[PDB]
C-alpha cells in the first residue's frame, strides 16, 4: 500500500496531471483502472507477436514474478499428509520398475515438514511479490521516464 | 518356504522379504572373447573413480571454454554484436 | 402456536426479521430525506 | 579474448556443476 | 561520458552476455552509447559517486582496489 | 492524413497525437496497438460546429480488434482536442486544428 | 477559505458539474414518448438531482478544485453538522445498541440453562429491556460512578 | 417377489415440538451447545441423513420427501421466472423485433439512485438486460402474449404447492418402506419409458401443433398478434394444412405406414435456419419423435411382474472374465443399499452431461435468435460448464463417502472393487506420471514460446509459422464430417452443425450466426493444456478415493471417519490425510480446468467465429484473428486478453453495465478474503479469541456460548467456498460486462 501510493502521487506529479491523482485515488476503482491498468501498458508491450523492445526484460520478470507468487499458494495451501501419500506412492514405483531400481537413493524421500512448508511457501510468495512489483515500477517509470 | 501355504521362515529371510532379482540374466558374456579383448584394453584407461572425474570435470570445462571463446559471428549473435545505429530514449539517449 | 412462537424466535429468524425491519426504516428514512451528507437541521 | 565470453559460461556453466557435484558427494554419505 | 552530460544520457550497470539472446535482442539493448548490450543502473551509484567526487574511470578503479584490500584485510 | 491510436511499443498516445490538416479534409484515426481505443473529443472549446456525435465516438463502444479505423471529417475552422476517455488519463490526448 | 477550499454555491466547477450531470439525464429522457413511464422516472430522477445540488448548495458545503464537497473534521465550528452532530448522534445509537444487549446478557446469566435464552432469544425480557437504551447514558454514567460497570475480580 | 406399492401409515406426526428444539436429530445437539462451534455443527450434519441414524427404511423415507421439497424450489423459481417475464419484461417488444431490442426481465425500484441499473435495452423499455436466453425458449415454444406467460406462472405456482404438499404427505401420512425404494427394475421401468419416453413424446406432440405453426407464422413476418392462438391450430385443421398441405390426409399415413407423406414437417435438414439462426423446428420435431420411440422401447428392458424381462442382477453376474476373478458379481447388492453409491454414480453421469449439453448447445444452437444473441450464448456455455464441473466433483466426494462409510466387504464383497482396492499404488503411479509428462509438454510449450518471444527469437517458437504443432487429428476428423452430408449421411442436406466446414456462413441481423471453426497450432496446444489439466483434477480426486480407508501412511485411516482435520503432527505431519480433504483440491483443480476451459472457449470464439458481417460478405470479427498469433504465449492471454477484454468492465462505472464493475471488484475481494482462511491455522485465532474473550469479560458483557474458532475442517471449507465464490463471480463479472458491452 504504501509503495502503490509513493508511485502513483509522484507518476501523477511527474507528468504535470496531479489532478488525475486527486480525483480518481478517492475509489478504489480509481486505484485499480487509473494506475494499475493504466500503467501496465508498455510493460506487457515489452513484447508481442510484432516484436520486442528494451522493456522484454521486464515484462518476462513481471510474468515470472507472477509464477513465483502463483506456486507460493501451493506450498500453502495444499498440506503435508496429501503429499507425503502421493511420495510413497512415487517410491513404490520407483522400485518397482526395471532398469531403474538398479539406481537406489541414499535418503528415503519424505514431503517437506510442516514449519519448513510454511517457511518455503512465505519465500515463494515474497519472491514473487517483490520481482512481479518492482518490474512493473521500473518498466512503468522507465517506460514514460516521467 | 514355500510349503503349500506357507512363506514365512526364519532361515531364509531374503526369499521371505521378496530379495529376488525378477530380470537377472545369469547367462554367459554374449559378446564374443577376440571383441570383449578390444574394448576393455582400450577403455580401460577411464575406469578409475577419481581419475575420471577429475578428467572430465576439467576437460570438459576446458572444452566449454574453448568452444566459446573462440566461436564465431554466424553461431552466437552475441559476439556478432549489434548491426544497426540505436534509437534515442523517450527524452534522453 | 406456542412452539410456533418460540420457532420464530429462534436466532436465524429473530435476526432476520430484525435486520428486515431496520433495512425498511432506514430504507424509508433515505426515501424521504435522500441525498444527505450532513445535518442540517440544528 | 572477450572476457565474458569466457566467464560467464565458466561461471554459470562449470562452477555450479562442479560445485554442486562436490556438495552432493560431501553430504550424501556417511564418515 | 556521464560527468559530461548528466541529463542527457543513461547511465551503464554492466554489459550482459547471454548466449541465449537473438539479433533482436541484441540491438535492442545496446543502450547509453555503448558497444553492445548493456543495463540501464537504476541504482543511482552514477549520481551517488559524481556528488561525492569521483569524475573518470581512474577513481573507479582505485576505489575499488581499495574495497577488495578491505574485504581481504 | 492517418491517425494512429497507441504505439508500437505500447504507449498509449496518437501518431502523430498534435498536428494540423486542411479544411473539408477527412481525418483517419487508425489503431495501431494496445486496443479499447476509443477516440472522443473533448467537446470543450472548438468555436463552431458544437454537436458531439458529429466528430464523438459515444463513450462505452469503442474501436474493436487489433486494427480499427473510425472514420471522422472535422470541416470546421478553429482548433479541437481529440483523447480517449480510458488512457486520457495516462497523457493520451491530442490536439488538431484546420487554418 | 479552510485548507484553500472555496463555499460550493459560489465554486465554478460545481456548478459545471451539476449542469453536466443534469445534461446527460436530459439525452435519456430523448428518443422516447415525451409522456411515457420511463420518460416521467427520467424526469423524477432530473428534479431529484437538481434538489441534491441545491441542497448542496443550500448547506455552505465546501468544495475543491474537482467540485466536490469535501467534510472538514477538525471541529471547527462552522462544520459540525459534518462530522460531530452526526457522530454524537451514532455514539447515542451504538451506545443504546450495546447497552440493551449487555443488560440483556446480564439479566439471561442467572438461569441454569443459560445458552438456551441465547440460541433462543426471549423475545419478552427482550421488549422489557430494549427501552432502556433511551437513557442509558445516564445509566452507564452512574454505573461508572457506583463501579458496577467494569467487573472487579478481573 | 413381486413388485407392488407397500407404505406405512402417519410414522412422524407433523409438529412444531421439534422446530423449538434446534438439531433434534443429533442427541448431543438436542441437549443443547457449550461453546459456539455447537452452532455450526449443527449446519453441517443437517442433511446428512444415514448418520442420524442406521436405519436405511428411515435415511430412504428421508430423501425421497427432501428430493419433494427441491423440486417444488425448482417450480417455484420457475414460475418466478416466468412471471417475470410476463409482468416485469419487454418479452412482446422483442417478439416484434428480435434483432435490435435487448431482451430484459428485471426492473428496478428508484431508491438510492440504483435506477441508473435501468439501462435502455430498447423498446420503450428500461431494464436490466437478462442473460437467461428465456426469451429465446418462450419464442421457440410458441408463446406470443403475455397472458400465456400469467397462465404458466399460474400453473407452476399451484405446481409447487402440489410438490410441497406431497414432500409432506409421502414423509407424515404415507410413507413407503424399503422394499419400495429397493425395486430398481420397476422404477427404471418407468423412468425410461414414462419420465423420458412419454416426456418427450408429449413434447414433440407440443412442438408439431403449437411451436411448428406458430414459429412459421412468426418467420412469414406476420404481426405477433395477427397470428391465430394456437388451440385455433388444433380447432381449425386447415390453417395447418395450409402451412403444411400434409396435415390434410391426418394421421391415415402414420397406419397406412405411409411415413414418407409426413415428409413435410418431418425432415432431417441439419443444419441452421438461414432465417432464425437456429435449428430447424422441423427436424427439432422429428428430432423427440425418434427419441421417444427410443425410450419407450428401452424402458421395456427390465422384469419387474410378468416373466419377461431382465433381472439387473443376472445381467451383472453375467459378465466376468479371466483379468478380472468374478467381477460383477455382488455390486447388485451394492448398488442397492447404499444411497452414496447411486448419488456418486448419478453425479458423475449429469456432470459429463451437463458438459455435453454445453459443447452441444453452443456448437448447434437449438433456438431461434440465439446464436446471434452472443451476451446469451457466452452466459449459457460458461453457466453449464461450471455446473458440470461442480457435479463432477462431488461424484468424488460421494464415492470417497462410501468407500469409507458403507464399503464392507464381510457382508457386501465384490470382486472388482477388491482388485482396484488392491493394486490401487500402481494405478495412482501411472497416473501421477501422466499428470507430469502433460503438464511439461502442454504448459512447457508456452513457457518456451514466452522466452523465445522474449529474446527476440520467433522462428524457434511453437507456432503456425516458425514450429507447427497441427492437431493433425482433429481437423481430419472435422473435414471427415464436414464431407458427411450425400457420402455417408446421405438423407442429410447440411452437416450437423456449420463448425465442421463447407463454408456456408450463416448471418443473422448483420450478426455472424455460424461459419466453419479452423484448427491451428494454439488450438493443439490449448487442448493438451485441458487433457493436462482434467486428468491432474482426476488424479486427486481417484487418489482421494482409492485412499480412503487405507494407506502406508495411517494403517486404519477408515476408523477416523471419512471427514477429519489430521491424527496429530505424527510420522512427519498428516495435515489433511483424509478423503474430504482431496476433496477440497479437486475443487481448487477443477476451478482451474473450468476457468481455462471457459477462457479459451471466450477467446476463440470472440476471435475466429463471432463479429459482424458487411455487404459483400466481409466479416470483422470481435478481435481480428489474435487468437491465432497471440494465444501461443502466457504474454498474449495477459495482455490480449485480459488486460484488453478486461477494459470494458473497468469502463462500466457511470453506466448501466455499473453493477457488473461492481461485482468485478467485490469478487476480487471476497477472493482475496478466503486467503486469510487458507493460509492460516485455527491454533493462531483461538488465541486471539482468548483475549477477545478477556476483554468482554472484564465488562460483564461476555456470552455463555462459549466463542470457540473453527474446527480444522471448517477453516477449510470457509476457505474454499470464498475463493471459488470469488473467483467465479469475477469471471462472470468480467464475461458479462464484456459480452453485452461489445455484443
Ligand atoms: C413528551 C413529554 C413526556 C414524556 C413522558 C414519557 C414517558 C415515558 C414514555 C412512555 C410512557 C408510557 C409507555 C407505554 C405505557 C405502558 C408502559 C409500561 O408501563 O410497560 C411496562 C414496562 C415496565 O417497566 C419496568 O419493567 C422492568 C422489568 O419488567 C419486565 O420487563 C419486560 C417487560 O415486557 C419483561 O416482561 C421482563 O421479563 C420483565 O423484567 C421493571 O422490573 C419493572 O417491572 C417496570 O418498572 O414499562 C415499559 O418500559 C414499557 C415499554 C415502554 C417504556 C417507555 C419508557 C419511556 C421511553
Ligand atoms: C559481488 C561483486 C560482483 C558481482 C555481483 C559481479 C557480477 C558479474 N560479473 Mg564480476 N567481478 C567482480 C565482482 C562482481 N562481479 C570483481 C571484484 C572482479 C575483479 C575486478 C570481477 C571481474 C569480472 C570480469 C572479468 C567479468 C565479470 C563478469 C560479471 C557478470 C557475469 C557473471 C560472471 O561471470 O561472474 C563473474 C566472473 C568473475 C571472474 C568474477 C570473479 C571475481 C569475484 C570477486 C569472484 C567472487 C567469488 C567468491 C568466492 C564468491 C562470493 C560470494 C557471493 C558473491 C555469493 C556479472 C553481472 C563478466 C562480464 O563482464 O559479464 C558481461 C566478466 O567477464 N566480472
Ligand atoms: C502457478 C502455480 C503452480 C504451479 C506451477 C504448479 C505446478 C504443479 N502442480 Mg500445483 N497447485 C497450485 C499451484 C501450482 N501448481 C495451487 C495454488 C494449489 C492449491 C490448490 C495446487 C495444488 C496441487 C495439487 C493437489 C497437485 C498439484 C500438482 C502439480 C504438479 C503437476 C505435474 C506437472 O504439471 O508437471 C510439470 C511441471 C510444471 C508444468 C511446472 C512448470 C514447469 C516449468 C515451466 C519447467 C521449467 C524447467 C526449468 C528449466 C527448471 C530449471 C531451472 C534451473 C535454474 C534449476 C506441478 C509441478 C499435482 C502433482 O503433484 O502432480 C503429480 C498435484 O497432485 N498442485
Ligand atoms: C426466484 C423467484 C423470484 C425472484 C428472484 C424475484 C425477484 C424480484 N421480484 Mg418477483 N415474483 C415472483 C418471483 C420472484 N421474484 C413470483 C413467483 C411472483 C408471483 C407470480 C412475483 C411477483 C412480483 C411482483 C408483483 C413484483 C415482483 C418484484 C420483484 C423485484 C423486487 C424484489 C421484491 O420482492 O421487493 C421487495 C421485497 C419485499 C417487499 C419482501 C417480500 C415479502 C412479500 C410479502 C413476499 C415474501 C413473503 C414470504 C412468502 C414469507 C425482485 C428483483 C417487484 C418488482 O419487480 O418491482 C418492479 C414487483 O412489483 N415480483
Ligand atoms: C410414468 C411414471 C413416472 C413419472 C412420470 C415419474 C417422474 C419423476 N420421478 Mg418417479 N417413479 C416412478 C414413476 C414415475 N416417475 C416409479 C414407478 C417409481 C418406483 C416405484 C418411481 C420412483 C421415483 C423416485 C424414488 C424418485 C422419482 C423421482 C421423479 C422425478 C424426477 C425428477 C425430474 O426429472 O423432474 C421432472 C419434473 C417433472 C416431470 C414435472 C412434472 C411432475 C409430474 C406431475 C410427476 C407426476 C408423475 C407421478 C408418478 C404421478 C403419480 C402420482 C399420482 C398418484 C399423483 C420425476 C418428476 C425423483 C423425485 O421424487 O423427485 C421428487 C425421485 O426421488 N421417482
Ligand atoms: C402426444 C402428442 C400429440 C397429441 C396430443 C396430438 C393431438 C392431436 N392431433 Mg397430432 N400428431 C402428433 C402428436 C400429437 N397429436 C405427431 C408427433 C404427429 C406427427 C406424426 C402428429 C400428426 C397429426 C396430424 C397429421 C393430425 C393430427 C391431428 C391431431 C388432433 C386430432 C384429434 C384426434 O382425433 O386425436 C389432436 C388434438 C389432426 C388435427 O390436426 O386435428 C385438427 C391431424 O390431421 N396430428
Ligand atoms: C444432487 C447433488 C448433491 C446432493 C444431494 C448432495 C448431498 C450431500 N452432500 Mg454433497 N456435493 C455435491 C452434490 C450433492 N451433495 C457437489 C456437486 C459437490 C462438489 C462441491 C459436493 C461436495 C460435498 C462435500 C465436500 C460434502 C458433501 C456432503 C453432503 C451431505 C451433507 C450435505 C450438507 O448437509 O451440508 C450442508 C450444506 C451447506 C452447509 C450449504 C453450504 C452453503 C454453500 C457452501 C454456499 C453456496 C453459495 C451460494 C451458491 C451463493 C452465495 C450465497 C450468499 C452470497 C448469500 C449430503 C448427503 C458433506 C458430507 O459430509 O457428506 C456426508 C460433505 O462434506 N458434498
Ligand atoms: C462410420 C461412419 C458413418 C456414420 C457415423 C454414419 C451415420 C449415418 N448414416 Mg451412413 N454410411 C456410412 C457410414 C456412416 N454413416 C458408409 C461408409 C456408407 C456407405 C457409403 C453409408 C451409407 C448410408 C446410407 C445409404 C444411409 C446412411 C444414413 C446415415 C444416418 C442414419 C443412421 C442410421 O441409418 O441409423 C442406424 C441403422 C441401423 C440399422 C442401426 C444399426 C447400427 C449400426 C449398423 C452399428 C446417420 C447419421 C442414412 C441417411 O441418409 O441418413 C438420413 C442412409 O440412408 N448411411
Ligand atoms: C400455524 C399455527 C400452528 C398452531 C399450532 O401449532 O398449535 C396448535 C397445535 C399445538 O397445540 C397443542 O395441540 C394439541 C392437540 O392438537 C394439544 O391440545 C396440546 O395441548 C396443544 O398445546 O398444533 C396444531 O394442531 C397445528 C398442526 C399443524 C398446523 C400447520
Ligand atoms: C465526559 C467524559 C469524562 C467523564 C469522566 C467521568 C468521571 C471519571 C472519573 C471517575 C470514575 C470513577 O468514579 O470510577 C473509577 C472506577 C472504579 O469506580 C470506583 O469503584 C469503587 C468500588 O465500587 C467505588 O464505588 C468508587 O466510588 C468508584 O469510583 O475505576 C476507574 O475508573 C479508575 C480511576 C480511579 C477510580
Ligand atoms: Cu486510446
Amino acid at each position: 500500500w504504501v509503495t502503490f501510493y509513493w508511485h502513483w502521487k509522484h507518476i501523477t506529479l511527474w507528468q504535470g496531471n496531479v489532478s488525475q491523482f486527486n480525483e480518481s485515488s478517492t475509489y478504489l476503482m480509481g486505484w485499480l483502472r487509473d494506475y494499475l491498468w493504466l500503467n501496465s501498458s508498455q510493460l506487457i508491450n515489452g513484447y508481442n507477436p510484432f516484436g520486442m523492445n528494451s522493456l522484454s526484460v521486464w515484462a518476462w520478470m513481471f510474468l515470472f514474478g507472477h509464477l513465483v507468487w502463483a506456486t507460493g499458494f501451493m506450498f500453502l495451501i495444499s498440506w503435508r499428509g496429501y503429499w507425503q501419500e502421493l511420495i510413497e506412492t512415487l517410491a513404490w514405483a520407483h522400485e518397482r520398475t526395471p532398469l531403474a531400481n538398479l539406481i537406489r537413493w541414499r535418503d528415503k524421500p519424505v514431503a517437506l515438514s510442516i514449519v519448513q512448508a510454511r517457511l518455503v511457501g512465505l519465500v515463494h510468495f515474497s519472491v514473487g511479490y517483490i520481482f512481479t512489483y518492482a518490474a512493473f515500477l521500473i518498466a512503468s517509470t522507465s517506460g514514460k521516464f516521467g | 518356504y514355500g510349503d503349500k501355504s506357507v512363506y514365512f521362515d526364519l532361515e531364509d529371510l531374503g526369499n521371505t522379504t521378496g530379495q529376488w532379482d525378477l530380470y537377472g540374466s545369469d547367462a554367459p558374456s554374449p559378446y564374443n572373447s577376440l571383441q570383449s579383448k578390444f574394448f576393455e584394453t582400450f577403455a580401460a584407461p577411464f575406469t578409475k573413480r577419481g581419475l575420471l572425474l577429475k578428467f572430465l570435470i576439467l576437460g570438459g570445462g576446458s572444452t566449454l571454454a574453448y568452444f566459446s571463446a573462440t566461436a564465431s559471428g554466424d553461431i552466437l549473435p552475441i559476439k556478432k554484436g549489434p548491426q544497426l545505429p540505436p534509437q534515442l530514449g523517450p527524452r534522453l539517449g | 402456536m406456542r412452539d410456533l412462537k418460540t420457532y420464530l424466535s429462534v436466532a436465524p429468524v429473530a435476526s432476520t426479521l430484525w435486520f428486515a425491519a431496520l433495512a425498511g426504516l432506514l430504507i424509508e428514512i433515505n426515501r424521504f430525506f435522500p441525498d444527505a451528507l450532513t445535518f442540517p437541521f440544528f | 579474448i572477450n572476457l565474458p565470453s569466457l566467464f560467464v559460461p565458466l561461471v554459470g556453466l562449470l562452477f555450479p556443476a562442479v560445485a554442486m557435484a562436490s556438495l552432493f558427494l560431501h553430504v550424501e554419505k556417511r564418515l | 561520458a556521464w560527468v559530461q552530460d548528466p541529463l542527457h544520457v543513461r547511465p551503464i550497470a554492466h554489459a550482459i552476455w547471454d548466449p541465449h539472446f537473438g539479433q533482436p535482442a541484441v540491438e535492442a539493448f545496446t543502450r547509453g552509447g555503448a558497444l553492445g548490450p548493456v543495463n540501464i543502473a537504476y541504482s543511482g551509484v552514477y549520481q551517488w559517486w559524481y556528488t561525492i567526487g569521483l569524475r573518470t574511470n581512474e577513481d573507479l578503479y582505485t576505489g575499488a582496489i581499495f574495497l577488495l584490500f578491505l574485504s581481504f584485510i | 492524413v492517418e491517425v494512429l491510436l497507441g504505439a508500437s511499443d505500447g504507449g498509449l498516445a496518437f501518431v502523430p497525437s498534435s498536428l494540423e490538416v486542411s479544411a473539408g479534409e477527412t481525418i483517419v484515426f487508425k489503431n495501431n496497438a494496445g486496443f479499447p481505443h476509443n477516440v472522443v473529443f473533448d467537446e470543450d472549446e472548438i468555436p463552431a460546429g458544437v454537436d458531439a456525435s458529429k466528430i464523438s465516438m459515444p463513450e462505452e463502444d469503442l474501436l474493436n480488434a487489433p486494427g480499427e479505423t473510425y472514420s471522422v471529417k472535422l470541416d470546421a475552422k478553429g482548433t479541437y482536442k481529440f483523447y480517449c476517455s480510458p488512457h486520457q488519463g495516462a497523457g493520451m490526448v491530442g490536439q488538431v486544428t484546420v487554418n | 477559505d479552510i485548507a484553500g477550499l472555496t463555499p460550493c454555491k459560489d465554486s465554478k466547477q460545481f456548478a459545471k458539474r451539476e449542469k453536466q450531470s443534469i445534461k446527460k439525464l436530459e439525452s435519456s429522457l430523448k428518443l422516447y414518448a415525451p409522456d411515457s413511464a420511463p420518460a416521467l422516472a427520467i424526469n423524477a430522477t432530473i428534479e431529484k438531482t437538481k434538489r441534491r445540488f441545491d441542497n448542496y448548495g443550500k448547506q455552505g458545503l465546501l468544495c475543491g478544485a474537482d467540485g466536490l464537497p469535501h467534510l472538514i473534521v477538525s471541529g471547527d465550528q462552522r462544520h459540525w453538522g459534518e462530522f460531530i452532530t452526526p457522530g454524537i448522534l451514532f455514539l447515542y445509537i451504538a451506545g443504546w445498541i450495546g447497552w440493551v444487549g449487555r443488560s440483556y446478557l446480564i439479566a439471561i446469566r442467572d438461569d441454569k440453562k443459560p445458552t438456551q435464552k441465547e440460541i433462543i432469544i426471549d423475545v419478552p425480557l427482550a421488549t422489557g429491556l430494549v427501552f432502556r437504551g433511551f437513557s442509558w447514558p445516564i445509566a452507564a454514567y452512574r454505573e461508572l460512578l457506583n463501579g458496577e460497570l467494569v467487573a472487579k475480580d478481573v | 417377489p413381486e413388485v407392488k406399492i407397500l407404505v406405512d401409515r402417519d410414522p412422524i406426526k407433523t409438529s412444531f415440538e421439534q422446530w423449538a428444539k434446534p438439531g433434534h436429530f443429533s442427541r448431543t445437539i438436542a441437549k443443547g451447545p457449550d461453546t459456539t462451534t455447537w452452532i455450526w455443527n449443527l449446519h453441517a450434519d443437517a442433511h446428512d441423513f444415514d448418520s442420524h441414524t442406521s436405519d436405511l427404511e428411515e435415511i430412504s423415507r428421508k430423501v425421497f420427501s427432501a428430493h419433494f421439497g427441491q423440486l417444488s424450489i425448482i417450480f417455484l423459481w420457475l414460475s418466478g421466472m416466468y412471471f417475470h417475464g410476463a409482468r416485469f419484461s419487454n418479452y412482446e417488444a422483442w417478439l416484434n423485433d428480435p434483432t435490435h431490442i435487448r431482451p430484459s426481465a428485471q426492473v428496478v425500484w428508484p431508491i438510492v439512485g440504483q435506477e441508473i441499473l435501468n439501462g435502455d435495452v430498447g423498446g420503450g423499455f428500461r431494464g436490466i438486460q437478462i442473460t437467461s436466453g428465456f426469451f429465446q425458449i418462450w419464442r421457440a415454444s410458441g408463446i406470443t402474449s403475455e397472458l400465456q406467460l400469467y397462465c404458466t406462472a399460474i400453473g407452476a405456482l399451484v405446481f409447487a404447492a402440489l410438490m410441497l404438499f406431497a414432500g409432506w404427505f409421502h414423509y407424515h401420512k404415507a410413507a413407503p418402506k424399503l422394499v419400495w425404494f429397493q425395486d430398481v427394475e420397476s422404477m427404471l421401468n418407468h423412468h425410461l419409458a414414462g419420465l423420458l419416453g412419454l416426456g418427450s413424446l408429449s413434447w414433440a406432440g407440443h412442438q408439431v401443433h403449437v411451436s411448428l405453426p406458430i414459429n412459421q407464422f412468426l418467420n412469414a413476418g406476420v404481426d405477433p398478434k395477427e397470428i391465430p392462438l394456437p388451440h385455433e391450430f388444433i380447432l381449425n385443421r386447415d390453417l395447418l394444412a395450409q402451412l403444411y398441405p400434409s396435415f390434410a390426409e391426418g394421421a391415415t399415413p402414420f397406419f397406412t405406414l405411409n411415413w414418407s407423406k409426413y415428409a413435410d414437417f418431418l425432415t432431417f435438414r441439419g443444419g441452421l435456419d438461414p432465417l432464425t439462426g437456429g435449428l430447424w423446428l422441423t427436424d427439432i420435431a422429428h428430432h423427440h419423435l425418434a427419441i421417444a420411440i427410443l425410450f419407450l422401447i428401452a424402458g421395456h428392458m427390465y422384469r419387474t411382474n410378468w416373466g419377461i424381462g431382465h433381472g439387473i442382477k443376472d445381467i451383472l453376474e453375467a459378465h466376468k472374465g479371466p483379468f478380472t476373478g468374478q467381477g460383477h458379481k455382488g455390486l447388485y447388492e451394492i448398488l442397492t443399499t447404499s444411497w452414496h453409491a447411486q448419488l456418486s454414480i448419478n453425479l458423475a453421469m449429469l456432470g459429463s452431461l451437463t458438459i455435453i449439453v454445453a459443447h452441444h448447445m453452443y456448437a448447434m444452437p437449438p433456438y431461434p435468435y440465439l446464436a446471434t444473441d452472443y451476451g446469451t450464448q457466452l452466459s449459457l456455455f460458461t453457466h453449464h460448464m461450471w455446473i458440470g464441473g461442480f457435479l463432477i466433483v462431488g461424484a468424488a466426494a460421494h464415492a470417497a463417502i462410501f468407500m469409507v462409510r458403507d464399503y464392507d466387504p464381510t457382508t457386501r464383497y465384490n470382486d472388482l472393487l477388491d482388485r482396484v482396492l488392491r493394486h490401487r499404488d500402481a494405478i495412482i503411479s501411472h497416473l501421477n506420471w501422466v499428470c507430469i509428462f502433460l503438464g511439461f509438454h502442454s504448459f512447457g510449450l508456452y513457457i518456451h514460446n514466452d522466452t523465445m518471444s522474449a529474446l527476440g527469437r520467433p522462428q524457434d517458437m511453437f507456432s503456425d509459422t516458425a514450429i507447427q504443432l497441427q492437431p493433425v487429428f482433429a481437423q481430419w476428423i472435422q473435414n471427415t464430417h464436414a464431407l458427411a452430408p450425400g457420402t455417408t449421411a446421405p438423407g442429410a442436406t447440411t452437416s450437423t452443425s456449420l463448425t465442421w466446414g463447407g463454408g456456408d456462413l450463416v448471418s443473422v441481423g448483420g450478426k455472424v450466426a455460424l461459419l466453419p471453426i479452423p484448427l491451428g497450432t494454439a488450438d493443439f496446444l490449448v487442448h493438451h493444456i485441458h487433457a493436462f489439466t482434467i486428468h491432474v483434477t482426476v488424479l486427486i480426486l481417484l487418489k482421494g478415493v482409492l485412499f480412503a480407508r487405507s494407506s502406508r501412511l495411517i494403517p486404519d485411516k477408515a476408523n477416523l471417519g471419512f471427514r477429519f482435520p489430521c491424527d496429530g503432527p505424527g510420522r512427519g505431519g498428516t495435515c489433511q490425510v483424509s478423503a474430504w480433504d482431496h476433496v477440497f483440491l479437486g475443487l481448487f483443480w477443477m476451478y482451474n480446468a473450468i476457468s481455462v476451459v471457459i477462457f479459451h472457449f471466450s477467446w476463440k470464439m470472440q476471435s475466429d467465429v463471432w463479429g459482424s458481417i458487411n455487404d459483400q460478405g466481409v466479416v470483422t470479427h470481435i478481435t481480428g484473428g489474435n487468437f491465432a498469433q497471440s494465444s501461443i504465449t502466457i504474454n498474449g492471454w495477459l495482455r490480449d486478453f485480459l488486460w484488453a477484454q478486461a477494459s470494458q468492465v473497468i469502463q462500466s462505472y457511470g453506466s448501466s453495465l455499473s453493477a457488473y464493475g461492481l461485482f468485478f471488484l467485490g469478487a476480487h475481494f471476497v477472493w482475496a478474503f478466503s486467503l486469510m482462511f487458507l493460509f492460516s491455522g485455527r491454533g493462531y485465532w483461538q488465541e486471539l479469541i482468548e483475549s477477545i474473550v478477556w476483554a468482554h469479560n472484564k465488562l460483564k458483557v461476555a456470552p455463555a456460548t462459549q466463542p470457540r474458532a473453527l474446527s480444522i475442517v471448517q477453516g477449510r471449507a470457509v476457505g474454499v467456498t470464498h475463493y471459488l465464490l470469488g473467483g467465479i463471480a469475477t469471471t462472470w463479472a468480467f464475461f458479462l460486462a464484456r459480452i453485452i458491452a461489445v455484443g
